[PDB]
């Protein structure tokens, strides 16, 4: 078999394969995490450069590991479909073997693993793929959301983006997220999570996707216009 | 396990199963749930050798679910029985066979049809009004021979069962400790708990 | 062989017979027939000395790892499948094994699951395995109660291994007593059925048949 | 050793790009083109052989479109033996649902499975990726009439109308201005057609340099139906349309 | 057909006293009628404190002897030339023998020696490894003959106060090292004489903190 | 230069330099000195520390109750082989009832280290190791080299000023062969041998690591206290 | 390219001394053994005022006798640290006690060396394992990704541990108590951190005989912050 | 898992104050047919051991082809191969003995009774049996087959047990197995007229003696027996 | 026991003039107990039918992988299996299984759409081909059919003419038999028109 080791230190400590799969993070479209008081809200940016894009099976950027978690990324197309199998896989056999579904933080740890046991076995290289993973524990009313990258490691959040232009959302999520009153319902979580967005996205038509995450494997993507109202009313208090 | 009967009516598949559990000497159980719900609105009751049933039950339930995440569709009766089929045809000329009999109730969503599968442990499968694994065949078939309608209401599947069960109490030698009843229609799978 | 276990109101209550024998030839009477797989979840050994002893030692050593890995207490759900689902890989090699496996945690409360090395898993409230089974089943049935105290579900749980050691000939020895609470197991000490069996009697008026 | 002469066809470029993924990518662009339309009542698919000759038997000859099954097919555009190892195990993987679920595989089902194996040669095995971008015309009775594309690094998307191979920058922007959403196949094959014959690099479009098919209801009652056009009836459609 | 097992016959003993304990043997081997040696040594010193004995299959016995012997060498290689204590022992004596579960040691396994409390320990093994720390065991051909006198010589069984009449039990006073092995010798006598495998020679091995010494005794030949 | 990328590949003048910078990393290693008598074998090894909070690091490994090694260069690649010769002596004493003799322990040293020399994919040892031990032809000592080169020697040094050692001993060849019966005195010459290889630095008492085998003497290590009598 | 088991001139692995660059670029980890217990305390280092500092998981148990911490390429210590907590458990299933910490440490160093073309590269992370056993006492061992373990009465790891070492060369001695070890710990990593010290971004943990390994709760550490900026105002 | 075709009988042996003896019939049975009358049974290793066989004939060339394999293997980068590294008995009979047990834990034996004699470098008498099971045992007087039933006996009338050793010479101990050799053939069906008998002194070395037979045979006797019972 | 026995059932066919005819029964049992009525046993890919009998679970299996490759047959031939192509087909398949064989005894019935030669083939549960001009029979009544058919038979039958022998055939040779009848279906097949028809018959 391929055996060829990929990813490899050089003389400055650094794994360039691992950092070159951050790279093609960066030049994923942007994902953005924020969780509320009693939900999480995952927004997603959609590049209008391809239009005649069939929207009803085009896949969709948020996918459910199961019907209580949920998972987005910025990176790789293909790469991200990997990690989303095994992760699914993953749940159902934690369903099968304790008789409980997966925490938020187990399916991330699972995930994390994956992605850096690709960045020290010989013949693979990295995935070029940053996850952001949210949902709610079995019976726990509490948000969860998590982020991984490349490398494997990964982190809680209050709030987080990843991808392109991540730094600018970011940089506006820093002073706008307070963490001793997060977004009290569903509706500022929402809101939030879109002027994000268009700190960065270009246009708030068919650019932002949005997806809710409640306790109780409540879990629902919002419309175009659902979406749009929010991007009409933020707008409306900008003139001021 | 012993008794397992299924009826499909009208508008819904109704399952009913023992609830003994017997090791030998004693009855360690008598109120055993011999079901597993594959997915919302597909219900799978089973009897066989101890241990293999439960372990390929829940082995069927878990790529169902794969299989409804991954796509976030819920496949139809048919489509779930052929699976299961497939892998007791496998399991037959395996090293170690599954010695299990299972009853698959769904209702098609698609079609607005209830739908019974009868698939024995050899992955003998057949769609049918009404079916039975082991002996339950013997003492009620020919009661359902003589009683059932396609256009019967649930309620009247209920008193057509109850008939069956009050049959096989009579002449069956086995303690059953009587049968957990299950209803699968448009609205999914709920219990009847008094039987 | 005698082994007990049943859920109540205090928790769960686990008793055990002590005798060993090959054939008619009684090799013990000291045979220590509850696995302390570790100080919240206990194992009964039934069928299989070494499989039973082998297995559910190893078993706390799963549970270990899980709640390393997991930092939280393995559910005796969870512990009692990883058991289950062993046994289940060798099903036909000849293992031999009725366990109940017990335990209290706070999602479950008092759990008591019966594995068995054909790969059978059963929740329940009371189990009974054993030669001597079905005499401790007709003392357990006739006077269990949920709401029995302390004190007397363990009189309940010695007087059924009692009446199993007095009529089973392969039971007997003495009695081991355990006491499940959520906070972990207590052991309720070792009872000797010799002196047991003329104590219960004075004091209880039964076997009457029996001339003391 | 043999370290020396390993190429990686499995590494990052320091812009995070997949080296042997965008050169695939560069073959595929000196392709024919094929154009895929999605209407209501069909799918149309369309695509350009390489300059011929007059020698070639074309009525025994297939290099761009492919049947899958009775329900699906493809549009090739890139390296035809690459695609025939992808078109069969396609069409076993159809087959292999078939035999499991007794129903015909979902479109978009078995364009990720193929998509996922295009997908593995890019990250691990150190071979060269396969140099063929594929556009699937499928039905199934889930999300009816489909358009997908799939490239060498295994990403797939959906589509209402869409091409691939050489000058797709110039056949996209024409079908995006004449495409709407209420279009019928016999418009769609219209379309396809013109698009062709403005963004071809041959002097003229002729029935010999085409291949066509088309998905339609058209199928006595509740069916679909596959049509592989013959060489015969490329020549009609296209003075039909008005080209020839 | 091959049959991989035979029997040997042979008898053992051990006895955990309060500050010492002593596994014993017959130096007798045999098969069906006939004796092969009136000395072949059957409870040996493995190192670190430890007396144990296989008895059964002689030839299986020889192995797991053999193979516990090297653990004891390895766990002084991996650990720091570390003490291997009695219940590490038999712990890991147990996984020896369940590792051939299903072809197992045709053995009774007995260890002896001392806790790491310094008070006497005897340890307990069936063919396939379920084991437990025991004071009194006896082992092989001539077990059922010992085991119901230890009953009543050592724990004092159906022995009690004269005078009470049933009422007050004979009080378990511990027994010396000198006291021991008289039981030893008696049981092995009395096996002697009514067990056709049982005779030629006893040797004892007994385990104190001072190490590990040796006695023999004759026993009759016929 | 274009020849030491790797094991598998001689210079033009029949070089391989994998291995003589496997070498290389011997000679940095701590100095450790190996020699014998007709009755006694002895090892002397000065042990390294990180810092003065670190322990000093362990140089003498035993292999059997007559066999044992001191190291000098990687330590994991002395666990391996070490681990190896334990294996060996183990079989022997297993399927023989025969103790291996350190000749053959050296052979089987060599044909170990060998194989990494002229495969792809591996590497050399990085480590160099004197075997002592007493055998059914008395006692002996051995050098190793991770080139494959096993020495049988009457004494000898490998690491870092090891040449002043070595000298040393070669003087006194004619002296210390003679301490027969005497294990103390043999290991005074061992210890004023290494000596002569010490620099800025002396023998202190976690410093200095001694091992002995012998006629009736089994291998034993001597560390802390145990050697302050030779200091 | 060139083999990564290759030696250079000088006779050092080159993939080896390249991972001991990456544990520099890495956060602290400091180590301080005492006769009361050994002390591990780690410098979280948050890239980000929205990343929830308690999810940073830099301290972990191995068993209730041994600790470790870590500084580098965290994410290849996730292995190392199963491989640990199965050995160390495995131990206990084959001999029914607990493992020296030195066979432990053994026993994760084993994993080191094994890469090439078994893993593709060496762990570009160090371990500073703690713990207690009957036979050795409270100890402190450094694991590096060479496969060498050497022990330590006190150890500091990562960006700045030469500066954090040459403060422990100074402070520690062999009368020590677990307070005082703890107020150290503390000391040297606010020296050495780039941000201020607090509760937030900075964790403690130890391991004693009778409670085992047990790390800090940040109010339990909070409280060791303000007694340690008060006796350093002391004088 | 197989069935013995060609057999070897007893082998029988004892030590003596000096060393020890060991002797076999030169016969290989094919069930009641007496075959093949020129086998030999007993196989030197060196100038110090012997090592006897019996059982499965085709086993026995086997395990004389691993005995020569070993004397090549161990001289092989060995000085000291005629000296003091030389094969002892005792590392030819472990050697045999890890080989026969291993064989029968695969279940697939070497169908042999196996008595290694011989002396030690120290001049320790070696006497030593193993056998198709991997049992093995140590005795003054071994014997395999037949020779277990009627040769122990009469040997163990010389030496009783160990302190009888020294007190045996080698003449009354070659008596002693030559008489037991006699005793067989009176009484074994499956034995020889014809024997090897091998000597393996401290002093005088090995002393390896073919083609003996049995004699001073006892039939006269016979004559004067006439029916079953009541015929005269 | 007898895994050929265990469910029961059969199979016929005949050749005529420029036409063949395959029937079967509908039984499905375990041993004496009748499960399903509606068990049928021919199978047809594009003009070429298969009738399996034997263990009902192998008559499902192979159906499928019959299914299966005759599908990837003409994606890649680009037409449709021909009765004599299929046969091989069969055949091989079944060898492929020799130590380990499906318990069935199939049956092929079809005319070549080139040639317009009517064709019938049998085989035993591990491919020996059966190609009878005549007739070919399978199942638990195939002595039963063997004389029914041997009588009736004679051959250049019309369409309709032989819809009657077939029909006589397996009727009164699944009344002889436990594990055959329970409905019958009958295969009426020209070069091309098929003409598919239930008949009745007692129901015990
Ligand atoms: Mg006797
Ligand atoms: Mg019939
Ligand atoms: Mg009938």
């Amino acid at each position: 078999g391929y055996d060829r080791a990929l990813s490899i230190f050089s003389p400055d400590g650094h794994i360039f394969q691992v950092e070159y799969a951050l790279e093609a993070v960066k030049r994923g479209t942007c994902a953005v995490g924020v969780k509320g008081k009693n939900c999480v809200v995952l927004g997603c940016e959609r590049r209008s450069t391809l239009k005649l894009q069939d929207t009803r099976i085009t896949p969709s950027k948020v996918s459910k590991i199961d019907s209580h978690v949920v998972l987005s990324f910025s990176g790789l197309n293909a790469d991200s479909r990997i990690l989303i199998e095994k992760a699914r896989v993953e749940a159902q056999s934690h369903r099968l073997t304790l008789e409980d579904p997966v925490t938020v933080e187990y399916l991330t740890r699972y995930v994390a693993g994956v992605q850096q046991r690709y960045t020290q076995s010989g013949g693979v290289r990295p995935f070029g793929v940053s996850t952001l993973i949210a949902g709610f524990d079995p019976r726990d009313d509490e948000p969860k959301l998590y982020q991984t990258e490349p490398s494997g490691i990964y982190s809680s959040w209050s709030a987080q983006t990843i991808g392109r232009n991540s730094k600018t959302v970011r940089e506006f999520l820093e002073k706008n997220y307070d963490r001793k009153e997060p977004p009290a319902t569903v509706e500022e979580c929402v809101k939030l999570t879109v002027r994000s967005l268009l700190e960065v996205v270009q246009t708030g038509a068919k650019n932002i996707e949005i997806t809710v995450v409640k306790p109780d494997s409540d879990i629902v993507a919002l419309s175009s216009e659902e979406i749009n109202q929010y991007v009409t009313q933020i707008e409306q208090e900008k003139q001021e | 396990m012993d008794i397992i009967l299924g009826i499909r009516v009208q508008d819904s598949v109704i399952l009913a199963s023992s609830k003994a559990v017997t090791r030998g000497i004693s009855v360690l159980k008598d109120s055993d749930d011999k079901t597993r719900q594959l997915s919302p609105h597909t219900l799978m009751s089973f009897a066989g050798e101890a241990g293999d049933t439960v372990q390929f039950a829940e082995y069927i339930q878990a790529n169902i679910q794969l299989y409804s995440i991954r796509e976030d569709y819920e496949l139809s009766p048919q489509a779930v029985s052929s699976f299961v089929r497939q892998e007791l045809a496998k399991s037959i000329r395996s090293r170690r066979p599954y010695q299990v009999n299972v009853l698959i109730g769904g209702y098609d969503k698609k079609k607005n049809k209830p739908e019974l599968y009868q698939i024995d442990y050899l992955g003998t499968k057949v769609e049918l009004p009404y079916g039975a694994h082991g002996y339950s065949g013997f003492y009620t078939f020919s009661l359902l021979d003589h009683h059932y309608r396609p256009d019967m209401t649930t309620e009247e599947g209920l008193d057509l069962l109850k008939l069956c069960v009050q049959e096989l109490e009579k002449r069956m030698p086995m303690d059953f400790k009587g049968v957990i009843v299950k209803i699968v229609d448009k609205d999914g799978i709920r219990q009847v708990d008094d039987f | 062989t005698t082994t007990l276990a049943f859920r109540f109101q205090g928790g769960i209550i686990v008793a055990v017979d002590s005798r060993a024998t090959a054939g008619n030839w009684v090799a013990s009477q000291t045979v220590k027939k509850v696995i302390e797989i570790n100080p919240f979840l206990l194992g009964t050994m039934a069928g299989g000395a070494a499989d039973c002893q082998f297995w559910e030692t190893w078993l706390g050593s799963q549970c270990r790892l899980h709640e390393l890995r997991e930092k939280e207490r393995i559910s005796v759900a969870a512990a009692s499948k990883i058991l289950s689902n062993l046994v289940y890989q060798y099903k036909g090699a000849g293992l031999s094994m009725g366990t109940m496996i017990c335990g209290y945690t706070r999602k479950e409360g008092p759990t008591i699951y019966y594995v068995d090395s054909d790969g059978t898993r059963l929740k329940g409230d009371i189990f009974c395995v054993g030669s001597g089974q079905t005499f401790a089943y007709g003392v357990l049935d006739s006077n269990y109660k949920w709401d029995l105290s302390v004190e007397d579900a363990l009189y309940l749980g010695k007087r059924s291994i009692l009446a199993a050691a007095h009529r089973n000939a392969y039971s007997g020895g003495s009695v081991n007593l355990y006491h499940v609470t959520e906070d972990g197991w207590i052991y309720h000490g070792n009872h000797d059925v010799g002196e047991l069996f003329w104590k219960v009697k004075e004091e209880e008026g039964s076997f009457n048949n029996v001339i003391g | 050793g043999s370290r020396r002469y390993d190429s990686r066809t499995t590494i990052f470029s320091p812009e995070g790009r997949l080296y042997q993924v965008e050169y695939a990518l560069e073959s595929i662009s000196h392709a024919g083109t094929a154009i895929g339309i999605m209407a209501s009542d069909g799918i149309v698919l369309a695509a350009e052989r390489k300059v011929t000759s007059t020698l070639l038997e074309q009525d025994t000859s297939t290099e761009k479109l492919y049947k899958l099954n009775d329900k699906i097919a493809v549009a090739v555009a890139g390296l035809t033996a690459d695609a025939e190892i992808l078109i069969n195990t396609a069409r076993i993987h159809a087959q292999n649902y078939l035999k499991t679920y007794n129903e015909d595989i979902p479109v978009e089902i078995l364009v990720r499975r193929l998509s996922d194996i295009k997908q593995g040669y890019t990250q691990h095995g150190g071979l060269r990726p396969f140099g063929v971008s594929f556009i699937y015309a499928g039905y199934d009775d889930r999300y009816g009439y489909q358009l997908y594309t799939s490239n060498p690094s295994g990403n797939y998307t959906g589509w209402k109308a869409i091409s691939v191979g050489a000058n797709t920058s110039a056949a996209q922007t024409l079908l995006q201005m004449d495409y709407k959403d209420d279009m019928k196949v016999d418009d769609a094959i219209e379309l396809a057609l013109k698009t062709l014959s403005k963004t071809t690099d041959s002097s003229a479009l002729t029935y010999d340099r085409l291949e066509f098919a088309t998905i339609r209801k058209g199928a006595n009652d509740g069916e679909v139906y596959q049509k592989i056009f013959k060489p015969q009836e490329i020549k009609d459609i296209l003075v039909k349309t008005g080209i020839t | 057909q091959f049959n991989p097992y035979g029997d040997n016959g042979g008898t053992i003993l051990g006895i955990a006293g309060e500050d010492f304990a002593v596994l014993a043997g017959d130096t007798r081997n045999i098969t069906d009628y006939s004796i092969n040696s009136r000395y072949e040594p059957k409870v040996f010193d493995c190192g670190d404190n430890i007396v144990m004995s296989a008895n059964g299959f002689a030839a299986d016995g020889d192995a797991l002897v053999k193979r516990f012997k090297n653990s004891v060498k390895w766990y002084h290689f991996d650990h720091n030339d570390k003490k291997l204590s009695i219940n590490s022992a038999a712990r890991n004596i147990q996984h020896l023998l369940y590792g051939k579960r299903f072809f197992p040691y045709y053995v009774h396994t007995i260890i002896a020696g001392l806790d790491e409390d310094g008070k006497g320990a005897v340890y307990s093994f069936d063919p396939v490894g379920s084991y437990e720390r025991e004071q009194c065991r006896a082992g092989g051909a001539a077990a059922s003959l010992i085991m119901p006198f230890l009953d009543n010589q050592v724990n004092f069984k159906n022995q009690y106060e004269p005078g009470t009449n049933g009422k007050v039990k004979k009080p378990l006073k511990y027994l010396s090292v000198e006291e021991v092995i008289k039981l030893v010798r008696d049981s092995f006598t009395s096996a002697t004489e009514r067990h056709i495998q049982v005779g030629d020679g006893l040797e004892i091995l007994i385990v104190t903190k001072d190490g590990v010494r040796k006695e023999f005794y004759e026993l009759k030949r016929d | 230069n274009n020849y030491d990328g790797d094991t598998v590949t001689f210079s033009p003048t029949g070089r391989l330099f994998q291995v003589e910078y496997a070498l290389e990393a011997i000679k940095q290693g701590s100095v450790t000195v190996g020699l014998r008598s007709n009755t006694h074998a002895v090892l002397v090894a000065l042990k390294r520390n990180a810092d003065e909070l670190s322990s000093y690091q362990k140089k003498i490994i035993k292999c059997d109750e007559h066999m044992g090694l001191s190291l000098a260069g990687l330590a994991p690649d002395a666990r391996v082989l070490s681990n190896y010769l334990r294996q060996q002596c183990n079989y022997s004493s297993l399927v023989f009832n025969r103790k291996l003799a350190v000749e053959r322990a050296g052979h089987l040293l060599c044909d170990k280290a060998q194989k990494n020399t002229q495969s792809y994919g591996g590497r050399p040892y990085g480590v160099g190791l004197l075997i002592i031990g007493y055998d059914k032809s008395g006692a002996h000592l051995l050098e190793f080299q991770p080139s494959g080169n096993v020495t049988e020697l009457y004494g000898t040094a490998i690491g870092a000023r090891s040449q002043g050692a070595k000298t040393y001993l070669e003087r006194t060849l004619d002296t210390f062969i003679k301490i027969d019966g005497n294990p103390d005195e043999l290991i005074k010459a061992g210890v004023e041998a290494i000596s002569q290889s010490l620099r800025d630095e002396s023998l202190t008492v976690d410093n200095l690591s001694i091992a002995i085998v012998g006629k009736d003497t089994p291998f034993t290590i001597y560390d802390g206290e145990a050697v302050a009598k030779y200091i | 390219d060139r083999g990564v088991s290759t030696f250079s001139p000088e006779g050092r692995l080159f993939q080896v001394e390249y991972s001991l660059e990456a544990i520099k670029l890495g956060s602290t980890a400091i180590g301080i053994a005492t006769k009361e217990g050994v002390v591990l305390g780690v410098e979280k280092r948050a890239t980000s005022p929205l990343l929830e500092s308690d999810s940073i998981e830099k301290i972990v148990e191995i068993d209730r006798h041994i600790g470790c911490a870590m500084s580098g390429l965290t994410a290849d210590a996730r292995s190392m640290i199963e491989h640990a907590r199965t050995a160390a458990v495995t131990h206990n299933l084959y001999y029914d006690e607990d493992i020296n910490v030195e066979s432990l440490t053994q026993s994760v160093c084993d994993l080191a060396l094994r890469f090439g073309e078994l893993m593709s590269r060496p762990f570009g992370v160090a371990l500073l394992i703690a713990g207690h056993d009957a036979d050795d006492g409270y100890q402190l061992f450094h694991a590096e990704p060479s496969g060498t373990f050497y022990r330590y009465n006190a150890k500091a790891i990562g960006s700045g541990s030469e500066g954090a070492q040459a403060e422990l060369l100074n402070e520690w001695h062999s009368s020590l108590t677990l307070k005082e070890a703890e107020l150290l710990v503390l000391k040297i990593l606010k020296q050495v951190m780039e941000e201020k010290l607090d509760e937030n971004n900075a964790q403690l943990s130890c391991i004693t005989k009778q409670d085992g390994f047990k790390i800090y709760d940040n109010e339990k550490t909070a409280e060791l912050i303000k007694e340690l900026k008060e006796k350093e105002a002391a004088e | 898992t197989q069935q013995p075709i060609v057999t070897g009988t007893s082998v029988i042996s004892m030590k003596y104050d000096n060393g020890v003896i060991i002797a076999a019939d030169n016969l290989g049975s094919y069930g009641s047919l007496l075959r093949f009358n020129g086998v030999e049974r007993l196989i030197p290793v060196g100038d110090n051991t012997v090592v006897g066989i019996s059982g499965d004939i085709s086993d026995m060339q086997h395990i004389e082809r691993l005995l020569k394999d070993l004397v090549t293997e161990n001289a092989y980068d060995n000085p000291l191969a005629d000296a003091e590294e030389a094969l002892e008995p005792s590392y030819i009979f472990e050697y045999l003995a890890t080989v026969m047990y291993q064989r029968r834990s695969k279940m697939n034996p070497l169908w042999n009774a196996i008595i290694v004699a011989g002396v030690q470098s120290n001049g320790d008498q070696f006497l030593r049996y193993v056998n198709l099971l991997g049992v093995t045992y140590s005795s003054p007087t071994l014997a395999t087959g037949f020779g277990a039933h009627m040769a122990n006996p009469l040997l163990r009338k010389v030496v009783d047990r160990e302190s009888d050793i020294p007190k045996t010479t080698v003449q009354v101990a070659e008596e002693a197995i030559v008489n037991a050799m006699r005793v067989l053939y009176y009484r074994d069906a499956r034995s020889s007229r014809n024997f090897s008998l091998a000597i393996i002194d401290k002093n005088t070395g090995l002393t390896f003696k073919k083609n003996l037979q049995v004699e001073n045979m006892k039939w006269d006797f016979a004559k004067d027996i006439k029916g079953y019972g009541t015929q005269k | 026991s007898d895994p050929s026995s265990i469910n029961g059932g059969i199979v016929v066919a005949m050749t005529g003039k420029d036409c063949v005819a395959i029937a079967c029964d509908l039984r499905l049992g375990s041993q004496s107990l009748g499960v399903s009525n509606k068990f049928e046993k021919i199978f047809h890919y594009g003009h070429v039918f298969l009738g399996i009998t034997g263990l009902a679970t192998d008559v499902t299996t192979l159906n499928e992988m019959f299914r299966y490759k005759t599908n990837l047959y003409k994606l890649k031939e680009e037409r449709a299996i021909e009765p004599e192509t299929f046969t091989q087909l069969v055949s091989s398949s079944l060898y492929e299984r020799r130590f380990g064989p499906y318990f069935v005894g199939p049956v092929v019935a079809g005319i070549n759409s080139k040639s317009g030669k009517p064709f019938i083939a049998g085989f035993d549960l591990i491919g020996c081909i059966d190609e009878a001009k005549d007739f070919i029979v399978s199942g638990t009544a195939s002595d039963q059919l063997f004389g029914m058919c041997e009588s009736l038979y004679e051959p250049n039958l019309e369409p309709e003419d032989l819809f009657e022998t077939i029909s006589q055939a397996l009727l009164n040779a699944a009344d002889r038999d436990a594990l055959s009848g329970w409905g019958a279906v009958v295969y009426i097949i020209k070069k091309d028109e098929v003409v598919k028809r239930y008949l009745k018959m007692r129901q015990d």
